[PDB]
């Protein structure tokens, strides 16, 4: 139909600019965050990928959760998470943004940020190579990539 | 045996500090709701900080009275300054908690806990 | 019992429930609540969706590792409808649009996918039942809404003579219609009401009330194939609750009789949107209409659950319609409501 | 040679000693035993209440000039009355040494403020407060430092479970994060990992 | 050597498969089952057996500081083959 | 000298079999270089080895365009190499697959599989333990 | 011994003060940083081309978890629990019987890839060489669950990887 | 230095839940030596443990 070409066409505009534009939140809480400096750093450059770190929460669509996430500091992500602007995607990145990693069994951990924010993208490791985590940005923008929304509208 | 007080030597003094205590978490409800923003009213917040005292009426030693109403004033002071969130204001109410049951029957039913 | 279904725990995030239950239409408003409490419980959610993926992220964290499970559904394809009630014992149907789609009527969503997902629910073997349909479904009833909840109803319990025919009046919540919609009537100058609301008496019911009531139905088995009636525990009068609302949101009320067939045109005015209609007629015809009085029927007090009273919980849903002059207005700021009992 | 043993310095032990002998007699009302280990780590037992002037005689005396305080923490062990031992690692530039004070306390005797000697000792004492439930008199500013607003507890007493009792999530339902009873999807595995044959000898204790 | 159960579903080779009437089959559907295809048993059943004109003989799994460690197999026993079992591999002593 | 990079910059057009190739290599790969083809593996890959690029840029591999039943055209992925050219790649040896083989194995795959999440062929955890207590099945028949 | 970082003092002749206010009013030293900026612009770029170039890495890099199997084909863990017992995280769960030709075999060997730390303590406690840490590290999932393996996975890998661990293994074994 | 005619009793102080402070009985015990070894150097110290409570099997990977 002409009209499902046409919506199949602009979903797929629409996808390309979310999945080429991507601005994570300023957000890094241990050893993990290293890594996304490693990242950030010229060898393995995120800028060449349209990634592009943002401090405020209201200006970033990705959410790179890269460290422990504690009792004390679990509201304070939940805040940044909901004043994040939809669409929103989450990156679970380490072992104890996974689950709890190291300190799965302690009082003051929170076994994993999915307990908190849903999460789209799970990296493993202690910490992740930055290799890894550009794997699991370029997995992430292949996740954005297969959106149909205005398909599913169309259809609704 | 003569032990090192903390404060208040006999128990008159320890119900002193526990009623200036009192005053001052009763004079801190309003300004408490009004800044969080909390749904609660104003006397279910009295009410709880009522609760929270009465649960440890049954103290009989100076020095545990002097530790609790030590207590009491730092998480008095964790919430005029507000360090604590909305969440944690919330969290002395269980608001979430599924009513455990408490008779026999019911808790033969659901499980083996005592 | 399958040695698998046994419950265990003490009803934690972790533990195990022996629930398995399909919740159909679990991308909305109540069907994210049944989810949450589900969850909240330990059981095994199946959640059937027909939408975007990433619409369903809100429902990941309500379960631990597992205990929920996301599968695509059609609504016409009866294999997806058993594919995804094969291994639930429970099955939980909220499915209903308020307006009319292009490929979608009230007809479609109210009676042929309840009809189909109760057919296809009782082959499956599935143990238990439960359909939400309106307090206001009445085959006589002026709203096409209501007709059709009616008819799905009769078809309801005709295939699954053991269900659990759930009818709410009017559920009010954080992301409901009712207060939002009322709410909401600030942008269009005054507010339009038939007769000045003075001919109409609503009681709505709370959200976390409705849902602990559907879990309970599924928990008493004394509840397999009966009909309840959720209703709030006052009556006020259309005109009282309007000024109640927007005095809870410190809001200029303006309100002003508009007629019947004038409310018509503009509800048929705003339904031409291609996306989600502001109102529709039958919106106008519900919210017109009285809600009816059931005292035969069971409710909340029968099934364990005290209703909680609009006074309680409208600052929750009202406050975000103030402005910065009254955001940090307490609750006790203002009179409650005049009931009609 | 011995390459897989650690060579000994008797000149630092006895020098340890000597000065373990001068603050003893120095300090007699306070001092209860001195000892020095093998590794050359001199150490101080004194009455808890001695803690101001101990600490004052090490940092101001001309021959003990401590003026740096490396350390200050507690340890739990129940089966004491005084369950309770707060140490002190004490850092002199002036001599190139370190020094160890250790003193007692329970749940419910306050223990002297040492901010008036040594300013770490603010953030030493809120941290062995919030860990331990130890109480300090005259501490300007004694409040949580590590655990979450409101925490019920001192996690680091020998009596607190390792998961603790409670547990944080996000329920939609209230729109907040909440605290729930902990329950683990899988328990922490407990491991019995002493051997039934002695070791060392050296420490072997009377069967009493 | 995969199996598969009465339900359609491939038996692992520790012999897990989910009953008929089990809920937890349904994380199955739109979705796979890992099975791995490799069967050890098999696979060491397989394996031939070797002779030597030895009472004892040793064996270090192949490989030298790659394998095992050493163990020494008794062939006195003349109605049974000597198994390592560190890799599961059968030696006999030449009869007849 | 401007003239000799604009000349090496012809050749790199033309290096690529033409305009069409060349545009090809830029779009789907961003960049545009030229080296010598150490092998290709049974997916399709191929894989080019430039010893006078810095350490890091020396070796890489230009993905095929269609891997098991994917359209790889643009999806690729890192995981797409197989075992023997993934060592390669990463530069933990200096001798490619074509001069020294692995080691054959029955047991060992013979086709790669990339990562399959967010496909229907994704791994599903599950208990491998039987059931550990068997309850007792009350007889058929009946009594009294 | 020791050095003083800025104790220099500058000298008070008539050039030396033109110098510096020259420097002052004539912005010498932002134009050498400026300088040193444009010298930057103009070398190389450090930067690989991924997925197309891959990072260096060596033998010993610890990534993926894989079970090995024997040459025969025969799977190498005894069920020993050392890997168990050493794991710093507890992210192995190990279940064990006799197999049905007797032998000392696994039943369920899972590991908790969100809760494992990547130390590599498991492949230096096996006896057998049996647990390995692959030189695999992208296999980033979208759920929770899928990060959670059994022993069908764990051999899976061991079976997709084999050649490449077996390579490094032959590698690196005369340094452990 | 006051007098206390009371007994010690810091219940209130330690955090503990009032469920697991009432309904809990701990033992306090002499470990067994273990019969598969002649060892005795784990029966010296006296052990505090508490009653064991339900231990289910997780619905995931069990
Ligand atoms: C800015 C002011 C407003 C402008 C309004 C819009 C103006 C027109 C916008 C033009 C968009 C150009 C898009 C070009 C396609 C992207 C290039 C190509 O690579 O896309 C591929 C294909 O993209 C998608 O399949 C579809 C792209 C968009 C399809 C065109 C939609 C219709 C465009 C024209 C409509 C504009 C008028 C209507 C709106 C105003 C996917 O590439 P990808 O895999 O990711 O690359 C990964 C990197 N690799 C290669 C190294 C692995
Ligand atoms: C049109 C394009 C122009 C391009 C010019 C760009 C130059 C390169 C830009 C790099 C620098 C840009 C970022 C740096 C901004 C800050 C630089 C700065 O602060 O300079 C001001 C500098 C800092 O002062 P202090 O270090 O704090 O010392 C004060 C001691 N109490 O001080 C100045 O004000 C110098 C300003 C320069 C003015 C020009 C010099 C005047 C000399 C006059 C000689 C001619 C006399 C005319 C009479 C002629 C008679 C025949
Ligand atoms: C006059 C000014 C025109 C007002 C412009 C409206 C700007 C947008 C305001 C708006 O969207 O409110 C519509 C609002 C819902 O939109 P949202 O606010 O986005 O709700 C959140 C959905 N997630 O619709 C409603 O609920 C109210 C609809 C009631 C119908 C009112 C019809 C009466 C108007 C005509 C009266 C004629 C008198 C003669
Ligand atoms: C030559 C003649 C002209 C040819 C081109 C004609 C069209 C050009 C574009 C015109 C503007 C957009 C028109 C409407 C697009 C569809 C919007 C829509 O209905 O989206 C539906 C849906 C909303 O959600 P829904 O599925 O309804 O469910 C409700 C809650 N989930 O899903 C969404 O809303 C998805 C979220 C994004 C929606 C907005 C973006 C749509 C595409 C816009 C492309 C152009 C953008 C230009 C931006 C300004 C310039 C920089
Ligand atoms: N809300 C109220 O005031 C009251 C409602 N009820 C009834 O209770 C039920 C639940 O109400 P509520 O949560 O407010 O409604 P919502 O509109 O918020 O949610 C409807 C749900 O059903 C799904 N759905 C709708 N149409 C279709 C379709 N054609 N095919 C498949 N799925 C569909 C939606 O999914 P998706 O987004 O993917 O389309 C969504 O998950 C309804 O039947 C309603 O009539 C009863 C009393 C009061
Ligand atoms: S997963 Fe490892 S590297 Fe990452 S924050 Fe945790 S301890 Fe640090
Ligand atoms: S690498 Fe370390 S943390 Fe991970 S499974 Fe092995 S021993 Fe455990
Ligand atoms: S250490 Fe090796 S042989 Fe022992 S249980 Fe672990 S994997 Fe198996
Ligand atoms: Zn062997």
């Amino acid at each position: 139909s002409r009209g499902e070409y046409v919506v199949a066409k602009l979903d797929d505009l629409v996808n390309w600019a979310r999945r080429s534009s991507l601005w994570p939140m300023t957000f890094g809480l241990a050893c993990c965050a290293v890594e996304m400096m490693h990242m950030a750093a010229p060898r393995y450059d995120m800028d060449r990928f349209g990634v592009v770190f943002r401090a405020s929460p209201r200006q970033s669509d990705v959410m790179i959760v890269a460290g422990t996430l504690t009792n004390k500091m679990a509201p304070a992500l939940r805040k940044v998470y909901d004043q994040m602007p939809e669409p929103r995607y989450v990156v679970s990145m380490g072992s104890c943004a996974n689950g709890g990693g190291y300190y799965h069994y302690s009082y003051s951990v929170v076994r994993g940020c999915d307990r908190i924010v849903p999460v789209d993208i799970y990296v493993p490791g202690c910490p992740p190579t930055a290799e890894a985590l550009l794997y699991g940005i370029l997995q992430l923008q292949r996740k954005i990539k297969r959106e149909k929304r205005l398909r599913i509208w169309y259809r609704r | 045996t003569s032990v090192k007080p903390i404060f208040s030597r006999d128990m008159n003094e320890a119900k002193r500090r526990v009623r200036e205590l009192y005053r001052a978490w009763y004079r801190e409800v309003p300004n408490t709701v009004h800044l969080f923003q909390l749904d609660i009213s104003v006397k279910q917040g009295r009410d709880k900080v009522r609760e929270m005292f009465m649960k440890n009426a049954h103290v009989t030693d100076p020095r545990v009275v002097d530790l609790l109403v030590i207590k009491g004033k730092m998480e008095l002071e964790e919430t005029i300054n507000v360090w604590k969130q909305r969440t944690h204001i919330m969290r002395f109410f269980h608001e979430t908690e599924a009513p455990r049951p408490t008779d026999f029957l019911s808790k033969f039913y659901v499980g083996h806990d005592p | 019992l399958h040695h698998a279904l046994i419950p265990h725990g003490k009803g934690g995030r972790s533990s195990v429930s022996g629930i398995v239950a399909t919740v159909f239409g679990a991308t909305g408003f109540l069907g994210r609540y049944v989810v949450n409490h589900l969850g909240r419980m330990g059981s095994q959610v199946i959640v059937p969706y027909r939408c975007e993926p990433y619409d369903t992220m809100h429902l990941r964290p309500m379960g631990d590792l597992g205990q929920i499970i996301f599968m695509e559904w059609n609504g016409k394809d009866k294999d997806s409808i058993r594919k995804v009630v094969e291994h639930s014992n429970v099955v939980i149907n909220l499915v209903g649009r308020e307006w009319e789609t292009k490929n979608f009527d009230f007809e479609d969503v109210f009676v042929k996918i309840p009809h189909a997902i109760a057919q296809v629910s009782k082959e499956a073997g599935v143990e238990k039942l439960i359909h939400i349909s309106h307090l206001n479904a009445d085959i006589k009833s002026p709203s096409r809404y209501l007709r059709s909840k009616a008819v799905g109803e009769k078809e309801v319990r005709a295939a699954f003579p053991e269900a659990t025919i759930i009818k709410p009046s009017d559920i009010f919540g954080r992301e409901d219609r009712f207060l939002n919609y009322f709410a909401s009537m600030r942008w269009f100058g005054g507010v339009p009401l038939i007769s000045l609301g003075k001919e109409t008496v609503k009681q709505p019911v709370y959200i976390v009330d409705v849902s602990k009531g559907i879990i309970n139905a599924i928990k008493d088995p004394d509840a397999k194939g009966k009909t309840f009636a959720f209703v709030g525990p006052n009556r006020y009068l259309l005109f009282d609750l309007v000024q109640y609302i927007f005095a809870v949101a410190y809001r200029p009320f303006l309100p002003y009789p508009l007629p019947h067939f004038a409310y018509r045109w503009v509800g048929r005015l705003f339904e031409v949107s291609p996306f989600e209609p502001w109102t529709t007629r039958d919106k106008v015809e519900r919210v017109h209409m009285s809600d009816m009085t059931l005292p035969h029927l069971p409710g909340l007090e029968d099934l364990g659950i005290q209703a909680t009273p609009l006074e309680l919980k409208a600052i929750e849903v009202l406050r975000r319609h103030r402005t910065y002059r009254w955001l940090t207005s307490e609750m006790e700021d203002v009179k409650p409501a005049k009931t009609v009992n | 040679t011995r390459p897989t043993i650690r060579p000994r310095n008797d000149v630092v032990h006895k020098q340890l000693s000597a000065f373990g002998q001068y603050v003893a007699e120095i300090l007699p009302k306070y001092v209860q035993q001195v000892q020095v280990s093998c590794f050359n780590e001199l150490e101080i037992f004194i009455h808890p209440d001695g803690v101001i002037p101990v600490l004052t005689f090490l940092r101001d005396h001309t021959n003990a000039q401590f003026k740096s305080l490396a350390d200050l923490t507690a340890v739990d062990v129940p089966t004491r009355q005084n369950r309770f031992e707060i140490v002190y690692n004490l850092l002199s530039l002036r001599f190139n040494s370190r020094i160890r004070v250790k003193t007692y306390t329970d749940e419910l005797t306050p223990i002297e403020s040492s901010v008036t000697v040594y300013k770490a000792a603010n953030w030493y004492e809120r941290e062995i407060w919030d860990m331990f439930g130890v109480f300090f008199a005259n501490h300007p500013d004694l409040r949580r430092i590590l655990t979450d607003y409101g925490f019920e507890g001192h996690p680091f007493r020998k009596d607190f479970p390792l998961s603790g009792y409670v547990e944080l999530r996000y329920d939609d339902e209230v729109k907040r994060v909440v605290a729930e009873p902990v329950e683990l999807a899988q328990e922490f595995r407990k491991f019995d990992l002493n051997s039934p044959w002695e070791a060392f000898p050296a420490y072997r204790q009377p069967p009493e | 050597g995969v199996r598969t159960s009465p339900t359609g579903e491939k038996v692992t080779h520790t012999g897990q498969a989910y009953d008929d009437g089990d809920y937890r089959r349904v994380r199955f559907s739109d979705r796979q089952k890992e099975v791995n295809e490799n069967f050890a048993i098999d696979l060491i059943a397989e394996q031939p057996v070797s002779e030597v004109g030895s009472r004892v003989i040793s064996c270090d799994g192949g490989g030298g500081a790659l394998g095992h460690p050493r163990v020494y197999i008794n062939l006195d026993k003349e109605t049974k083959t000597g198994t390592c079992g560190y890799c599961g591999l059968q030696f006999r002593q030449p009869h007849h | 000298e401007l003239v000799q990079v604009l000349r090496r910059g012809l050749q790199q057009v033309s290096g690529h079999g033409g305009l069409r190739g060349y545009l090809r290599v830029l779009f789907r790969a961003n960049d545009v270089r030229v080296g010598t083809l150490v092998g290709e593996d049974k997916y399709g890959n191929k894989y080019y080895e430039d010893n006078k690029q810095f350490f890091g840029r020396h070796r890489w591999v230009i993905y095929t365009t269609e891997m098991n039943g994917r359209d790889t055209f643009w999806d690729v992925d890192g995981s797409m190499v197989p075992p023997e050219w993934h060592r390669w790649l990463h530069c933990m040896t200096d001798d490619p697959p074509t001069t020294k083989p692995p080691t054959a194995r029955k047991y060992i795959w013979t086709n790669h599989k990339f990562n399959v999440s967010g496909t229907p062929q994704q791994y599903v955890p599950y208990s491998t333990t039987r059931k550990k207590i068997q309850e007792w099945v009350p007889p058929s028949t009946p009594y009294k | 011994t020791y050095k003083f970082v800025n104790m220099r003092e500058p000298s008070m002749d008539m050039k030396s003060v033109t110098d510096r206010a020259a420097q002052t009013l004539l912005w010498t030293e932002l134009v050498r940083g400026l300088g040193m900026t444009l010298s930057y612009l103009f070398r190389e770029p450090a930067t690989i081309n991924y997925p197309f170039e891959k990072g260096p890495l060596s033998p010993r890099f610890r990534g993926e978890h894989a079970l090995r199997r024997y040459p025969s084909g025969e799977e190498r863990c005894i069920a020993c629990k050392l890997c168990e017992a050493v794991c710093p995280a507890q992210a192995i769960t190990i279940e064990a019987e006799p197999r049905a030709d007797g032998s000392r075999r696994t039943t369920r060997y899972d590991i908790d890839m969100t809760k494992c730390i990547y130390c590599g303590f498991c492949q230096e406690a096996c006896p057998v060489d049996a647990i390995v840490e692959g030189p695999n590290f992208e296999f980033s999932t979208e759920t929770h669950e899928e990060l959670l393996y059994n022993k069908e996975k764990l051999l899976n890998n061991g079976d997709k990887w084999e050649a490449e661990i077996a390579a490094n293994i032959q590698a690196d074994y005369l340094y452990r | 230095l006051i007098a206390v005619d009371e007994k010690l009793d810091i219940t209130t102080l330690t955090g503990v839940p009032e469920e697991h402070i009432k309904t809990r009985k701990v033992r306090i015990f002499v470990p067994a030596r273990n019969n598969m070894q002649s060892g005795v150097n784990n029966t010296k110290k006296w052990k505090m443990e508490f009653d064991t409570r339900e231990r289910w099997e997780n619905p995931l990977m069990g």
